[PDB]
């Protein structure tokens, strides 16, 4: 199956809007759709919602032997993924020219910026070191997959907490959250992606576009830039043909937006740590809105486990015992034996000769 | 036509195979024919022929528990046994037929991985048991299990001794030991018709028209290892208790078969 | 024996036809369904629809195990969906594992059932998921946790109808005898009576 | 009686003529199958020697052949089918076909609405006319009095009966529907 | 290691704003519908294009409004010091063929060949320095050799930033040093940019100078390739008549 | 493909010792072999038999001996099939042909006396030289086997194998020490490297160096591997039709004679190119 | 590693490379003998045509599927060669191998000169061969069996295909041997396999590589291969006769 | 096993059974109900409803009404679709079901072999079905029963087309519905509903068309009185 086609009335209406500098959902040009984060119970797991998009991030680490060369660092996998349920079009092996540009954007940003400290993830050299592995999934496609994926990866990496080890002399030991407290990571900076869309041959631009606005646009400009004033990647793409003042304007815009987004992320992580430290209840369950028609909650229930013995006993007692015709095995010659109705002759011989 | 024709034999109480709706096909096995493998066995079940082969190699023990030797089963369905299988990567039917055997090998505890290590933390045995179906007529998971269990009763390994200064492995190919086998899990399969009829030892056409399937495997002490019910019409406790009464006789039959063929050497 | 905290939310995502997140305690599973749509000519069947079930884990990539547990879920939904009313079309079920804390297959079955109900698919009868885990001595525990699952000597999972409480799907781990198989089946039959009440109360609240 | 292997000396070109499933070279008649040695004496001497297995598991269709089919889906201008029987014998596999909106009736006429002619699920008797293109592969026809749907099926799973040249009626609910009835 | 001496000379001996030596060629192969060959410095590229033809496979994958550009990328297994053989499934080839398809879906004036394919192949025989710009220039020359109309003469060049200064036409030694590399694809007449890429960190104050230096180095590549095209067309015009 | 009347004209012409180009039943079109074209490798060749175009490269690298014999090296072939040769060679599709050629080359070179194996071992059971032969198809114009079996003998003749004098003594510097001389190497003694001879059959006559049109009119063909000395290494029959026993014996003689002339003339041309050295420049692809 | 199979150890060195029993001595024989062969046709029940060929230490099973949908005006002949992992000295990777593809092509380029595809327009035939045990010449068994299966599946052919095999002794006076075994094949220098049509007297396939470089030994290797293919014919003559006698009488 | 005429306006679940009045009657079961024996079975969630106009005759159909998005074509419905192709002499149009519909060049008003109508690819058409059984691709004609196109054909030149669920469409198409009158009191408007879950709107200002588009999708919920008047006043602005 494919996705519904685009009519010729919506295109005209969207372009009349864009000309008039008014958007569908009311938000003006330099705005984001507001954000809403939610944390799991075990560390390094979050659900970010930008507008109506969803991404699931989950970090996980493991101890391996560090290849050959680079004997004093650790490796860092990544794996974006697009879930068949995100949108009709996504198909497990039929959208192979978006996955590549997305994985590349994500990896170049996160791994070339050098914000994670992969220096201090060794135990010995030439021997076991930690191998982290980020994982993202797209749940609901409504445009701007990469801003949400980047914020998700950031939060998931800034909420993880490793295991921890004791090393002295030439001897290892591995603890557990009851034997020793999990340990945080070291994060230099916060690289946060921003996207721009261009409309009718660069004459207008719109920040943070959604999926209809994504189908009425010429090309896209992405500018990934960590906090302070330091750019980390740019990738023009789509169908665009650019000037030189516009890249600078865009860089300013991305500066502002990454400032605001980092503000938000820091505040949310702080609130989450405060909640976890007070001693209250946390998790995916205690996030479900209760003021809403589509939610229902039920505490525990002993059902009545008073009768199962009797029923099982009568059932076992009330049925026919195994019968008693026992079969015999036949021996032809050591190596082959037969059981069943058998064959008339011992074996065939000169049947046709 | 399809449904009504078969029920004519069902009401007649004699299905077109010539069976009383509660009896199994003819079963025969051979052991010790392929001389390029550690152990092998051929199982014939009135068609549905399956052959298995075992190869033993050396491997490094795992990082968590360095006292265990791996055992890896695999079931392959070539496009020559039937006409619906196509060439390429393994299909859904072979993957399920392999996960089922892996679960049986794990849950049944037929072998203990601590009996395969040579020197803890350095070297452990690894067993490669590969099953290839030569003809697909029906009841695949019964003959695959019987082929594996029959093969595992013939594999014999040579005595390996590791030096101290040399620290290498010297294989004594003259004195060859045996394998320690604990239990004997034997499976039995039932095919359920539209809502109430259950038959034993089905056929590919019957599985093509049936609406469900159930498999139960038993030990030598009346203990269930797995209860494979992929889904379908629905059953009750009385029907399951009827099935296990037949499975007890089937298990006694098969265990007498294995206890007799091995005795003949 | 006591089922733990239950919660459910419906119509989360705007793109699919019906969505339903079902979390029972700490573990959670999200699901969505696309209604009867076009199907590839090489896979279509006349006088019937075609069910497609794919399962995605949270860490790693799906292997033999996830397809072996995908067959069970597809062959369980196939017995309660009236496909004959919609031939030459396709019905697809997608399951995403968000968090795992024990008894994942039962929560997946409940997520699939609530997604099919929300999507508006003709159904013959509802189905449930109940998991039993008897300990090393014989003390039955219902809806266990991976802490108890690790110690337990046998874990069993059942899918039960909503009409006469029959048995639809059965996947078992560990070795046991038939007597406690009967007593855990009876415990499952006793447990489904509360899940179906949770179903009815949730849909009664939805149409308030 | 004697059987064959797909090559041997059988007869001279003067001592008979090649038949079905045979080839000749260098003045001799050579076998090309593993069937049975059949010599159709017919009338006029010089029997047309041929070899036939007489146990046909599969057989390729021809330019003209009678086949029993089964409709899969119907369209406003064609109707895809599945070849099921080659004349009488059962077929191990299933081929594909297509009846264009010119082969329904024996006149190649206008009108002839496809919707009420070949409703899916029926079993029809038809004849091929060609080896077809890559889109439609066999190009079957029913342009005859003896060809058309032979054994239909009711809306709710009841054996149907012919009622006229164009109309059939249900025995249970007495409902009227349109088909293309072939002579029995 | 010194990448810029106090005198101002680089490792290989050229100044900041100095290019390597290029030596191109048009019409290398006979069977194909176009060809080219360029050696930018010590990097040897190659490009072969095939004219608008019938769509292969005929699987109803056509566009009723324009043509279908299909670009590939490959690399010889002896293109660098180590063997480093790769299968034909790598995502480096896929991303290079996607940036090539992106820039040639914008440079070529494609709305004149409805329901047609254009197959472009690029082969790198020795990689030392900027591979993207060498492939773009070799395929621009191959497209000109094939006679396909296009809006302008697209040319690409890279740049860098070391010690508060902007470099030009970086080499492998300078590239593998963790610096803010940057590449364009420019249309000289309009000044428009067809593709922009970046990696590693860079402050916001120095983006204007690196981008300007890259655009200027691309305009310097334009003149050198322009004299090659003019000499080739005057050669064939003299031959014809 | 070509029509039936064209195939009839061609098969009739071959039987009359006339061909569309004008040569005879045994003539062989000229080639433009060359050496030392690629920089990063340690030996190169470029054979142009017509519309075809070949380019190969040999690189010698350090490695470990195999288990069966410790005093030996090994050879590694990889016949790439570039997609620029044909649009139908796009991505996947050139894999079967490349594997077929690589396996044929392995069968050609799988012998004890192919070139040598003692010279590529330096320390028994611990080190050895490895050779990577990398063929790269640039264009296809028929007779692809011989245009590669010639560029392999040519490239093998131009190897360097820089000499290493490192002592293996534990007390000494066991780690491989080179000669530190950037221009100190050693030849390879490729005198008896075999080559392939193809013999297409049309009608009842066999033709050497058949073109694509003349190949499409043939039903079978035979390959013979002959060295300069005149010995056979591999013999594989490829085609879709029978051949008959007699044609094996009458094709073996033509394989012998064409092999002898090919080897003698190749030795002469390589010696002529080598007699004058750094002069004469090097021209290729420009 | 593989996401469609059961994953075990990442690396596994077989004990043959650690086998402390030194390689034995094959022995000597008469080079004018053939291993006795038993052939059976029509084995499988779900296959259109099948045959099982066994001689000495070789066990090969071949099955032929019927014509299916999809040089037309002619039908294709797909081929597939695959050998059981529990065959030979060591294990083999299930996914495949270049040697298997080489033998598949040596089968396709040898069975097409026999069948007449000008009778199955737009159709195709699929042939599958499996080697249960490798105890000698293999390509001399994947040809005889895959030719018996085709004739037993009711397809029209010009003639059969009978294969043979040879190997060269490593002594100072080498001599070609007929029907070599693994003890006489791993110690050899060269090998040759011929595919002869016994009635049409036309060679169908040829393959040979090794250390024999004089163009007077290969003439003998070829002509003793032809004598072998002319001596294996009667057994295959009575096998299809028995197969058709039994198949026909079952009606 | 409850009985009908007693559980009207009550939420039911799949698998439940109910008893119609006693004397088997020929009342036809609706979308979410199937008749088995002398009982009815429920296959869809929703709420039981029974509709007999005015008299003691039949006069009466049993049908549950639920909330869903996927649309199944029903014969005699006014469905808005979007053209996709122009193959042959027909007009394939996407309505939202499993298969595309099919127009004809002469189905429009006053169309012949010469004066064919101008229909492009990617345009929205207002038209009703005439064949919608589950045996063929649905087919729709586009003028009238008599032959005078009453607003049908290709519509939409300066409006916005959005998509809503089937529940809001069912709610709006009621004879006792005051949604449109009050919503049009604030902003003058003109609507063309479609039973496949699509709505075409055209206000005066583009801002008003955006506001009406957003605020109409929420009128299925947010019950009237205590909520709707205050909600209208807040959005008045």
């Amino acid at each position: 199956m494919k996705e519904t086609p685009l009519s010729n009335c919506e295109r005209r209406f969207l372009l009349r809007a864009i000309e008039e500098k008014k958007r569908l959902d009311g938000r003006q040009t330099y705005d984001y759709r507001n954000i809403r984060i939610s944390f799991g119970t075990d560390y390094g797991c979050c659900i970010v919602e930008l507008g109506k998009t969803r991404v699931l991030g989950q970090v996980s680490c493991e101890l391996v032997s560090p290849k050959l060369n680079r004997a004093t660092e650790g490796i860092l996998f990544f794996n974006l993924e697009l879930s068949q349920m995100a949108a009709p079009a996504f198909e497990p092996g039929r959208q192979s020219d978006l996955l590549v540009k997305l994985n590349r954007l994500m990896e170049r940003c996160l791994r070339n910026s050098k914000c994670i400290d992969t220096e201090s993830l060794c135990v010995v050299a030439g021997e076991k070191v930690w191998q982290i592995r980020v994982d993202l999934h797209l749940l609901n496609h409504d445009g701007n997959i990469i801003d949400a994926a980047s914020i998700a990866a950031i939060v998931a990496l800034c909420h993880f907490r490793r295991p921890d080890v004791s090393v002295q002399g030439d001897e290892v030991t591995l603890y557990t959250p009851e034997e020793r407290d999990p340990v945080p990571l070291s994060i230099h900076h916060m690289p946060i992606c921003v996207s721009f869309a261009f409309f009718q041959q660069g004459t207008y631009l719109l920040v943070d576009p959604n999926e209809r606005e994504e189908r009425v646009m010429d090309g896209l400009l992405v500018i990934a830039m960590n906090k302070h004033r330091e750019i980390c990647t740019i990738q023009s793409s789509g169908g665009i043909m650019l000037l030189k003042d516009q890249v600078l304007r865009c860089s300013k815009i991305a500066g502002v937006k990454v400032a605001e987004i980092t503000e938000l992320i820091l505040k949310a992580l702080e609130n989450d740590q405060k909640v976890r430290k007070e001693g209250g209840k946390f998790g995916f369950a205690e996030s479900i809105a209760n003021q809403r028609i589509t939610a229902f909650k039920m505490e525990k229930a002993p059902i009545d486990t008073s009768d199962v013995e009797e029923k099982a006993e009568e059932i076992i007692a009330e049925a026919e015992p195994p019968s008693e015709v026992v079969s015999t095995p036949v021996l032809w010659t050591p190596g082959t034996a037969q059981i069943g109705e058998g064959v008339e002759n011992s074996w065939g011989d000169l049947e046709d000769s | 036509e399809p449904l009504e024709y078969y029920r004519r034999f069902l009401k007649e109480n004699c299905r077109p195979d010539g069976r009383e709706l509660g009896e199994f096909r003819t079963t025969t096995v051979n052991i010790g024919s392929i001389s390029t493998a550690d152990g092998s066995a051929l199982v014939k079940l009135g068609n549905t022929t399956v052959i298995c082969g075992v190869k033993a190699e050396f491997a490094a023990p795992s990082t968590d528990a360095p006292d265990k030797g791996y055992v890896v089963p695999n079931v392959d369905l070539p496009p020559l046994c039937s006409s619906r299988f196509r060439s390429g990567p393994p299909g859904e039917e072979a993957q399920v037929a392999s996960q089922f055997i892996a679960d049986v090998i794990e849950n049944s505890q037929i072998i203990q991985k601590e009996d395969l290590c040579i020197s803890p933390g350095k070297l452990v045995w690894v067993l490669y048991c590969d099953l290839i179906c030569l003809d697909y007529d029906g009841n695949i998971l019964d003959a695959c299990t019987f082929a594996l269990l029959a093969a595992l009763k013939n594999v014999q390994l040579p005595e390996v001794t590791i030096n101290e200064e040399t620290a290498l492995a010297e294989v004594n190919l003259k004195k060859k030991s045996y394998l320690n086998i604990r239990t004997h899990p034997v499976a039995t399969s039932f095919a359920v018709f539209d809502d109430t009829l259950l038959i034993v030892d089905p056929t590919g056409e019957e599985e093509h028209l049936a609406t469900g399937t159930l498999t139960i495997v038993m030990d030598e002490e009346g203990k269930l290892c797995c209860l494979h019910k992929p889904g379908g019409s629905g059953l009750t406790g009385a029907k399951l208790q009827d099935c296990m009464s037949r499975a007890v006789t089937r298990h006694k039959e098969v265990k007498k078969l294995m206890d007799e063929v091995i005795k003949s050497m | 024996c006591s089922l733990r905290h239950f919660a459910c939310e419906q119509n989360l995502l705007s793109r699919p036809d019906g969505s339903a997140s079902f979390l029972q305690g700490d573990t959670s599973v999200l699901a969505g369904v696309y209604g009867p749509a076009e199907v590839k000519v090489s896979k279509e069947i006349f006088n019937k629809a075609t069910l497609e079930v794919i399962l995605r884990p949270k860490i790693g990539l799906p292997g033999v195990a996830e397809k072996s547990r995908e067959r069970l879920i597809r062959n369980t939904c196939e017995a309660v969906v009236l496909g004959t009313l919609h031939p030459r079309t396709s019905i697809t079920v997608v399951l995403q594992v968000v968090s795992d804390a024990g008894s994942l297959l039962a929560c997946c079955l409940n997520a699939a059932c609530m997604a099919l109900v929300d999507a508006g698919v003709p159904m013959r009868a509802l189905f449930c998921g109940v998991a039993c885990a008897l300990d090393s001595d014989g003390t039955l525990v219902l809806d266990p946790t991976s802490k108890q699952e690790k110690e337990a000597r046998a874990v069993l999972t059942f899918a039960l109808d909503s009409v006469e409480r029959k048995l639809l799907m059965s996947s078992t781990k560990g070795l046991y005898s038939d007597t406690e198989l009967q007593q855990c089946l009876a415990a499952a039959q006793a447990a489904s009576q509360h899940v179906f009440r949770f179903y009815r109360e949730s849909l009664q609240r939805r149409y308030s | 009686v004697r059987y064959c292997i797909p090559g041997e000396r059988l007869c001279n070109l003067e001592e008979g003529s090649p038949g079905s499933g045979t080839y000749t070279r260098h003045g001799y008649i050579f076998s090309s199958l593993a069937g049975c040695l059949m010599k159709s004496s017919e009338n006029g001497a010089l029997p047309v020697v041929s070899v036939v297995r007489e146990t046909e598991s599969q057989l390729l269709p021809d330019v003209g052949a009678i086949v029993t089919c089964k409709v899969s889906s119907i369209n406003s201008r064609f109707a895809k089918v599945h070849i099921l029987y080659v004349g009488s014998m059962p077929l191990k596999n299933s081929f594909r076909g297509t009846i264009r909106k010119e082969d329904v009736r024996a006149t190649e006429k206008d009108k002839v609405e496809i919707y009420k002619s070949f409703r899916p699920g029926d079993i029809v008797l038809a004849k091929v006319i060609s080896l077809g293109d890559a889109q439609s592969n066999y190009l079957l026809t029913t342009a005859e009095n003896e060809l058309g749907v032979v054994v239909a099926h009711s809306e709710s799973g009841i054996q149907m009966v012919p009622i006229s040249w164009c109309e059939m009626q249900c025995p249970k609910t007495h409902t009227k529907e349109f088909r293309k009835v072939a002579r029995v | 290691l010194e990448l810029l001496s106090d005198q101002g000379y680089r490792v290989d001996g050229r100044r900041a704003g100095e290019l390597r030596k290029i030596q191109a060629r048009m019409g290398v192969f006979a069977q194909a519908d176009g060809s080219a060959y360029i050696e930018q410095g010590n990097t040897k590229a190659l490009a072969v294009v095939y004219g608008p033809h019938e769509i292969r496979g005929s699987r109803a994958r056509a566009l009723p409004d324009r043509a279908l550009v299909n670009c590939q990328y490959s690399s010889a297994t002896f293109s660098t010091g180590e063997r480093k053989r790769r299968p034909h499934g790598d995502r480096k080839s896929c991303e290079m063929g996607l940036q090539l398809r992106q820039t040639f879906e914008a440079a070529i004036l494609t709305q004149l060949h409805p329901r047609s394919q254009i197959d472009i192949y690029v082969q790198v025989l020795q990689a030392d320095g900027g591979t993207y710009a060498a492939c773009v220039n070799a395929a621009t020359l191959a497209v000109l050799d094939a006679g396909i109309p296009m809006r302008d003469f697209v040319c690409a060049c890279s740049a860098g930033f070391v010690d508060g200064t902007a470099l030009a036409d970086l080499s492998h030694v300078e590239e593998a040093a963790g610096g803010p590399q940057l590449a364009l694809a420019l249309l000289p007449a309009s000044g428009q940019i067809a593709l922009l890429e970046m990696d590693a960190r860079l402050h916001e104050d120095h983006l204007e100078r690196v981008l300007e230096a890259a655009a200027q180095a691309a305009r310097d590549v334009h003149t050198l390739l322009d004299r090659v095209v003019r000499q080739h067309v005057r050669e064939a015009s003299i031959l014809l008549g | 493909t070509l029509s039936e009347a064209e195939k009839v004209y061609i098969v009739h012409g071959v039987q009359e010792d006339l061909r569309v180009d004008g040569r005879g039943c045994e003539d062989y079109r000229c080639v433009e072999v060359e050496t030392d074209v690629v920089s990063n490798t340690s030996g190169s060749a470029r054979v142009k038999l017509g519309h075809t175009d070949i380019l190969v490269g040999v690189k010698a690298e350090m490695g470990t001996p195999k288990l069966e014999k410790p005093n030996e090296g090994y050879l590694e072939f990889f016949v790439d099939c570039s997609a620029s040769a044909t649009p139908e060679f796009e991505g996947r599709g050139g894999d079967d042909l490349g594997t077929e050629i690589a396996n044929t080359l392995y069968r050609i070179f799988n012998n004890k006396s192919s070139v040598d194996l003692k010279t590529l071992c330096i320390s028994p059971r611990e080190h050895c030289w490895v050779l990577y032969v990398d063929v790269l198809l640039l264009e296809c114009g028929g007779n692809l086997f011989d245009a590669i079996s010639i560029a392999v003998k040519a490239a093998l003749f131009n190897t360097r194998i820089p000499r290493v004098r490192v002592l293996e003594d534990e007390e000494g510097s066991k780690d491989i020490e080179l000669s530190d001389d950037p221009y100190d190497c050693i030849r390879l003694s490729v005198e008896n490297v075999p080559c392939i001879v193809t013999l297409c059959k049309i009608g009842y006559r066999h033709v050497v160096d058949a073109t694509l049109q003349e190949e499409a009119c043939s039903l079978a063909s035979l390959l013979v591997s002959v060295t300069s000395k005149g010995v056979v290494t591999c013999m594989r029959k490829v085609g879709k039709g029978s051949l008959d026993p007699e044609s094996i014996f009458e094709m073996m003689e033509t394989g012998k004679r064409v092999g002898k002339v090919l080897h003698a003339s190749l030795q002469s041309v390589v010696h002529k190119e080598e007699s004058l050295g750094p002069k004469r420049q090097k021209v290729g692809f420009l | 590693g593989d996401h469609r199979r059961i994953r075990g150890p990442e690396e596994s060195q077989p004990p043959q490379l650690y086998a402390a029993d030194e390689e034995e001595a094959p022995g000597t024989r008469d080079p004018t003998r053939l291993r006795p062969v038993y052939a059976r046709a029509g084995l499988l029940s779900q296959a259109k045509g099948s045959a099982y060929l066994e001689a000495g230490g070789t066990k090969v099973l071949c099955a032929v599927s019927g014509p299916r949908q999809a040089a037309a005006l002619r039908g294709r002949l797909l081929c597939d060669f695959r050998r059981a992992p529990f065959a030979g000295r060591r294990r083999r990777a299930p996914p495949g191998g270049c040697e298997e593809r080489e033998l598949a092509l040596a089968l396709q380029e040898a069975l097409e000169p026999a069948v007449r595809l000008g009778r199955y327009p737009r159709a195709q035939l699929e042939v599958s061969a499996l080697l249960l045990e490798d105890g000698g010449s293999a390509l001399a068994a994947a040809l005889t069996a895959a030719a018996l299966a085709l004739a037993d599946a009711g397809v029209e052919m010009y003639d059969l295909v009978v294969g043979c095999g040879l190997s060269l002794a490593p002594g100072p006076a080498p001599t070609w041997l007929l029907d070599p075994t693994r003890l006489e094949e791993e110690r050899a220098a060269a090998g040759l396999t011929v595919a002869l049509m016994p009635v049409l007297n036309q060679v169908a396939g040829l393959l040979g590589s090794g250390e024999g470089g004089l163009t007077e030994s290969w003439a003998e290797a070829v002509r003793l291969g032809l004598e072998g293919c002319q001596r294996l014919y009667p057994v295959l003559q009575q096998s299809l006769v028995r197969a058709a006698r039994r198949r026909g009488a079952a009606a | 096993a409850r009985a009908a005429r007693t559980v009207l306006g009550q939420v039911v679940l799949p698998g439940e059974e109910l008893l119609l009045p006693e004397s088997r009657v020929r009342v036809v079961c609706g979308p979410g109900l199937r008749r088995c024996g002398d009982r009815l079975l429920v296959t869809k969630c929703g709420r039981l409803r029974h509709k007999e106009p005015g008299s003691g005759s039949g006069g009466g159909v049993y049908w549950v009404d639920s909330q869903q998005k996927r649309y199944v074509p029903v014969k005699g419905d006014h469905v808005i679709g979007i053209v996709t192709a122009k193959s042959g002499d027909i007009f394939k149009v996407d309505v939202g079901g499993s298969e595309p519909a099919s127009l004809s060049y002469l189905s429009f008003e006053g169309a012949t072999k010469r004066n064919r109508p101008n229909v492009q690819v990617g345009d929205l058409i207002y038209g009703q079905f005439v064949v919608a059984n589950k045996d063929m691709e649905p087919e729709m004609v586009c003028i009238d029963s008599c032959g005078r196109a009453n607003g049908m054909g290709v519509i939409g030149q300066d409006g916005l087309l959005f998509k809503v669920t089937l529940g809001l469409i069912r709610k709006l198409l009621a004879p006792d519905c005051e949604i449109i009158q009050e919503v049009g009191k604030l902003h003058p408007l003109e609507i063309v509903f479609g039973m496949n879950g699509r709505i075409w709107v055209k206000a005066k200002t583009i801002q008003q068309t955006l506001i009406l588009a957003n605020i109409l999708e929420a009128c299925e919920h947010m019950t009237s009185d205590q909520r709707k008047q205050i909600f209208s006043r807040l959005a008045e602005s």
